[PDB]
């Protein structure tokens, strides 16, 4: 009994975290920085928490409207670079990690390590980047995770949606925090005033 | 030879298969020790925290919530407060207990509820704290409340006081959206001497015991 | 009783029944230290508690930068570490009555006062040995939403003692270090806040003193430093 | 021998217990909250009993008709919120259960637990939901077992018809009945007059 | 011979050849208690069964919701729980004849006496210990069809007994709790009926008797209750 | 090295293989000893239930 509170029960359930959509007719592909701050109700459980620490599962629903469409899916990992352009030299790069996925196939699916130089990421981070009066304070300063990058492999008047779920994986947490008692505005930023 | 069976090749959101890592030679940073480390979110609901008792409308934006007004200038025949002992609403709904429990479905096991009285040194008052069964009915005097279980607290010799609500429901669990009631009586008036505030707060807590339980988590707008 | 360290002396009978953060000791780094010198009380000036207050709060190891061997240390060295001992005394009569939460939040990223994207300003984060007394770039005043959008109570979640003015005039918190990195720079980000609520204001009547003193005392304890400079 | 009349063999045979249609062009999507009640030849065999407690393992075969359609499948548990929107929170919910399912791959499958606070549903239940002279008598009261909802993923007149097949597992039966002599009128009532 | 529970004291020779529900003896609920003072046999009202009767019903425990001690613990507890010896009597001469089944049903989910989707109404379920004599939220009549849609003559699944008056003038049922939570709303829910319905008709020639008393004695076994209140 | 042979993908109404369970980490309500369990139809069969001998229209 009582495994349904497990913090891996808590944590690690299977959520669609971002939601890329792009048309083609540059152009042709789309990127997202990888944070669990996009959707309130997923960061209010993780933000229950200072600091955690997980493996992640990313698998890519997609669909698309007008033979078989195919896709390239990359993750750019913490301080590599992100696509310019729908050809750039980065979609070619064995850095990355790149899953080719072809219409009505399975849906594609990954594990990211924990990227991070820090032996967990910060939910909160109470200090800067630099010295500075525009210097970044709180959680964005911590915490790149990486860039998930979207293009079609395909020729050519087409509209396509990924939903990113996530699931995390092997998930330690710490220093355990009041739940969020008002409406988040911004992400990473613990401001709350309409 | 295999067949392929009638599951094959879903996204079954609650799966746990194995996947490939995206980064084979990769070694993640090494897990160093930090202090504070949760497994499980039961050790969270056994945290004391304050209860809301003090819901009004001037009340709600402030630090005054949490307090209960104790004073010589009162009607001694009211009820000092009452607690409803379910988490589900108001005032439990908001505490880390009741917030927790929002995320599930189900819940089963004791509440702790705590006391503690913040007046002067010198001043001194009985208090009569009562629980009353789910299904009874919220004690209209001081007298039916005592014919309960209930305890007499001196807050002169005592600053702090708990009672435990253990679990009674014909199931196992009950829903997270009754378990009785918390009601609070004076029975003396508040005494002092001279030069000293002729009114005092009381602050209540609400905490898990040891055997706490929560069932079948959800997610749901009670938070925007 | 006595307590003494470095060449720094302090009286309390309390300090058996301080509350150990986490249950975990501050200690000395493993293998996967100046000793005294730095590791003394710092007593800061004294707060003035009012029926008016609205509560302080002070960061580490800011709180410290300009505080003797350990505030240079700070300065003189690229990276830091350190638990600390917090002593927090609130002299009173038996005629006076209130209640303090005192309690330490690791990584307490502060809100804003205003409704935009915008940032807490440097300045406001880091106010030194003075902290907030609580009333674009400035932090909330809502010590009800722990100046950082969550219930205060809900604040006991985090280590903490009441100071309640009839039962006990002291609080003692002993933090060990804590951060997901080994060692971090001591001047761009604090690990812990010190934060001191009433929660029942305080009362007095006419005659009586009306503002009473809070004392906090810091001691660094296992400090560590790498990175030294001249 | 006899194995065929154990309950397993009698209850635990594959059966359409619903039939969910609905149309594209709010809209796109349905729901059913899932009972034995719907179908008189499936309900009469487990009235035969007072209180069964069985996991439940759910098939959906679906045939649809104007690239391939992607559909989502969703579970939601018995007092968890049920989608009003096609596109509301609660499709994304990590708590509730998703197959999401591509056209011409093979049927979706997931099993149920038991879900009920209650040891075993109630077949029949001689009580009230409350004291009142409105308030619901029988088998309704008891027994919420979830509810399955579908919404079309992809964008755009199409008509989709799913059938849901359910499986009973591991089944456990007490108090025999007699069995129901007259027509079933209605769902979770006894009523029998025309 | 003589059978004694709490104060009460009933007659009868027949006690030993009782019928125990599926085999299961009642018992107070395991690890995974008022006694004697609750546990008494309460003796209703005696029917009047005459060559005109279609039967009679009582549900359990609201039967026994006016009856002393036990009626007052389904009142001031939130949860109860019991078992039942139910003794049915049925005194007659050697000229009398006629056969009654003697049945508990459990969970007896009566149907309407109407066409809709209208439930039963509380007011016609809960009919104390009167009972129900047979003949728009009102109870079927059609002891037939078991007032549930389901035939008489498949009656006996359920633990009964026959009254064939030649034979035998009593019937002695056990019943279990049965329930699937451990304990219920006494005032609620239902967990049994006891049902008595002539199969052959009472028949008797005229200077006899036309009434032959059913007398129903009901103690509560193994009574729980949870939640109590003043 | 696999061949997925002609019964590959079927949904036979009436097969018994495994399927993944929608709600891991969900224990379900423990199972009390209720009164009365069956476990094969034959001890209801066994049972004496009246015959409608008598059937006339009135």
């Amino acid at each position: 009994t009582r495994d349904e509170t497990s913090i891996e029960s808590f944590l690690g359930r299977s959520g669609c975290i971002a939601m890329i959509e792009f048309n083609t007719s540059g152009k042709g592909f789309k990127t997202w920085k990888v944070s669990l701050q996009e959707m309130a109700q997923i960061r209010r459980k993780y933000e229950l928490f200072t600091y955690t620490r997980f493996d992640s599962e990313i698998t890519i629903v997609t669909a698309a409207a007008a033979g078989h469409i195919v896709l390239q899916f990359m993750y750019v990992p913490p301080g590599a670079p992100v696509p310019e352009k729908r050809d750039d030299y980065t979609w070619q790069s064995g850095t990355n990690a790149s899953v080719f996925w072809q219409e009505g196939q399975p849906y594609p699916r990954f594990t990211i390590p924990f990227m991070s130089i820090a032996s967990a990421y910060y939910m909160f981070y109470d200090g800067y980047d630099g010295d500075s009066a525009a210097s970044k304070y709180g959680s964005v300063v911590t915490n790149d995770m990486g860039t998930i990058c979207v293009r079609i492999v395909t020729s050519n008047d087409s509209n396509i949606v990924c939903r990113i779920y996530h699931k995390a994986k092997h998930i330690k947490a710490w220093c355990p925090r009041p739940p969020r008692a008002v409406a988040y505005q911004h992400t990473h930023s613990t401001n709350y005033i309409p | 030879p295999v067949m392929l069976t009638p599951g094959s090749g879903q996204f079954l959101t609650t799966d746990d298969t194995q996947s490939p890592s995206a980064f084979p030679y990769f070694h993640p940073t090494k897990e160093i020790f930090i202090p504070g480390q949760v497994r499980n979110l039961i050790e969270m609901c056994q945290v004391d925290t304050l209860i809301p008792v003090n819901n009004t409308q001037e009340n709600v934006r402030s630090v005054n919530m949490y307090t209960v007004d104790l004073r010589t200038q009162v009607d001694l025949a009211k009820e000092v407060f009452s607690i409803p002992v379910d988490i589900a609403s108001q005032p439990l709904a908001t505490t880390l207990i009741g917030e927790l429990a929002s995320y599930y479905t189900h819940w089963t096991g004791s509440l702790r509820f705590s006391f503690m009285f913040c007046g002067s040194a010198s001043s001194t008052l009985k208090l009569l704290i009562a629980y009353t069964p789910p299904g009874v009915g919220k004690p209209k005097s001081r007298r039916e409340a005592m014919l309960g279980t209930h305890l007499v607290w001196d807050v002169g010799l005592q600053s702090t006081a708990s009672l435990v609500v253990p679990w009674v429901s014909a199931s196992h669990f009950r829903f997270t959206t009754s378990a009785g009631y918390i009601t609070c009586w004076y029975q003396t008036n508040f005494v002092v001497p001279d030069s000293t505030p002729d009114n005092a707060k009381m602050v209540c807590m609400v905490s898990a015991c040891k055997d706490f339980c929560l069932r079948l988590a959800r997610d749901t707008n009670l938070h925007t | 009783i006595q307590i003494t360290r470095g060449d720094s002396t302090i009286t309390s009978q309390d300090t058996a029944n301080a509350v150990v953060a986490y249950g975990v000791w501050p200690s000395y780094l493993t293998p996967d230290q100046p000793d005294t010198s730095s590791n003394r009380f710092y007593t800061l000036d004294s707060r003035s508690w009012t029926s008016a207050s609205s509560g302080w709060w002070w960061k580490l190891p800011d709180a410290l930068k300009n505080m003797g061997i350990f505030g240079e240390n700070m300065f003189y060295h690229f990276l830091g570490r350190s638990g600390y001992t917090i002593h927090v005394q609130c002299n009173s009569s038996k005629f006076h009555q209130g209640l303090l939460i005192v309690a330490a939040i690791p990584e307490h990223q502060l809100a804003s006062a205003t409704s935009g994207n915008v940032s807490v300003g440097y300045n406001h984060t880091h106010p030194g040995e003075q902290g907030r007394e609580v009333v674009n770039k400035r932090p909330s005043d809502d010590s009800w939403l722990n100046f950082d959008g969550t219930l205060l109570g809900n604040l006991p979640i985090y280590p903490h003692q009441y100071i309640n003015l009839r039962t006990n005039n002291s609080a003692t918190l002993i933090l060990p270090y804590v951060n997901a990195v080994p060692m971090d720079s001591m001047l761009r980000h604090n690990n812990w806040s010190l934060v001191i609520i009433p929660i029942c204001p305080l009362q007095v009547q006419p005659g009586g003193t009306q503002s009473i003193p809070i004392t906090v005392s810091i001691s660094p304890m296992f400090s560590e430093f790498s990175g030294p400079r001249s």
